[PDB]
């Protein structure tokens, strides 16, 4: 019983693991849209 | 014909501006997403 | 600049399964004062003897 | 109107900055993932 609830703390520790990295892949496309953003800026400045 | 060269560069600008507005909706999507960490309901689970 | 409060040589199981339930991502004061309260109980128990 | 003509590819060296600036950040990314193969934390669980 103790190897049981010992494999479902890691099964918890595993979804918090995913999650923080599903975190930083939307921090990537964050980013990437963020940066697309100012290049369309400055894009719409040449156009000026 | 030199209106119409610069009538030209009117539409590309509703081109950009287009591409500006989809660039600010993948932002306001995904500081959404990344604000918001963990739901209400992901730290319940974890909880339980 | 090498120590590490989390991994440590001749650490107890009562440290090592705190820091398992710990080891999630909300910390709120509930899970962290529950995983001190059974830390502290099995600490009761390892002085007991 | 060569002034213009010359000012123009200012600003396009404005458009490529922030394209550098995107993809540099996309760099510090995952040059940051790839290092921290698995966490302190994933390997916790493969213990567990």
């Amino acid at each position: 019983l103790a190897a049981s609830a010992t494999k479902i703390t890691a099964d918890n520790i595993s979804q918090s693991e995913a999650w923080r990295r599903r975190r930083q892949e939307w921090e990537i496309q964050k980013n990437n849209a963020e940066s697309e953003i100012r290049q369309i800026d400055a894009q719409l400045e040449a156009l000026a | 014909m030199q209106e119409q060269a610069l009538t030209e560069l009117d539409a590309e600008k509703k081109i950009l501006e287009q591409s500006r507005a989809g660039a600010q909706s993948r932002v306001d999507s995904y500081r959404a997403l990344y604000d918001e960490n963990v739901s209400a309901e992901e730290k319940r689970t974890m909880d339980l | 600049n090498f120590v590490d409060p989390t991994l440590r040589t001749g650490q107890t199981g009562m440290m090592n399964t705190m820091l398992e339930q710990l080891s999630q991502s909300e910390l709120n004061k509930d899970t962290l004062e529950n995983g001190f309260r059974q830390y502290l109980t099995a600490f009761e128990q390892v002085a007991d003897l």
